[PDB]
């Protein structure tokens, strides 16, 4: 029925509930944690551009940028008089990139 | 037979309802509090996914920076010996061979292409060319005219 047996459907619901929270007693473990996963990424963030700063760092030499051929990838002349397809770091133009503009190229990547 | 209503039949099926207020305070409370949490613990995780889209593209990305050379050629021609005689710009002419992305009837003389300098390894058509009948052109530097420009 509905009213006729109330307590048999009352109590299957409380014995899975019963269970039920306990593995999600894991999620709330996870909901601990990576509150302190998202701290660590951001550290590692500082860090994974402070790699490629030194790199944006002299050794340097100077190309000139001729067109795009992507937008992840472009042309350039090297002063060598040499072309290279080479990789557009992020962070940077895009606006005045596109059309030519002197560029920085590194010399040994 | 009984209502849900009220109860019919008084303390034995309404004595069920006297007694669910016990049971029930229990699973409501950690219905709510219990699904709020799994929409808490998805949204810190949706958090960090975002933080981790950011950081984790720069390390791969170095792998493309260092990269040694590119050197843009063009085929002069092919040959079915499964190379290809590719006149680098800047330098001279080498024979090498092809990669999986194209082959030797994807390519035809005259046409750009693209280097991964692995041992100056084909990798895929560029996608510019200049004719060299542009060039004259150019050089001249022609826009288009109509009848407009004559008529009279």
């Amino acid at each position: 029925n509905n009213n006729s047996a109330l307590s048999n459907v009352n109590s299957d619901i409380y014995f899975k509930l019963k269970k039920l929270e306990k593995e999600y007693e894991l999620l709330t473990l996870q909901e601990d944690y990576i509150k302190d996963e998202q701290r660590h990424l951001k550290r590692e963030l500082k860090r994974a551009q402070e790699e490629v700063k030194r790199i944006q760092s002299v050794p340097l030499v100077i190309g000139q940028f001729l067109e795009p051929i992507d937008q992840n990838t472009g042309i350039v002349s090297s002063t060598t008089g040499m072309s290279y397809v080479v990789r557009i770091l992020s962070t940077l133009d895009r606006e005045l990139l596109k059309p030519s503009m002197s560029v920085a190229l590194h010399r040994h990547s | 037979m009984t209502a849900a209503v009220t109860s019919s039949n008084i303390v034995l099926e309404t004595h069920e309802s006297g007694i669910k207020p016990y049971f029930e305070q229990k699973i409501q409370e950690t219905e709510l509090k219990i699904r709020s949490k799994t929409e808490n613990v998805r949204r810190l995780e949706a958090q960090r996914n975002a933080l981790n889209d950011k950081v984790r593209f720069i390390k791969d990305e170095l792998r493309l920076l260092q990269e040694p050379g590119s050197y843009v050629g063009e085929v002069i021609k092919i040959v079915s010996d499964k190379k290809v005689l590719v006149k680098v710009q800047p330098e001279g002419k080498y024979i090498v061979d092809v990669a999986k992305d194209i082959n030797v009837k994807d390519l035809k003389a005259s046409q750009r292409v693209c280097l991964r300098s692995d041992s100056y390894m084909l990798h895929k058509v560029l996608e510019n060319k200049a004719d060299p009948l542009v060039s004259l052109m150019m050089v001249e530097k022609v826009p288009d005219s109509t009848y407009d420009m004559v008529g009279g």
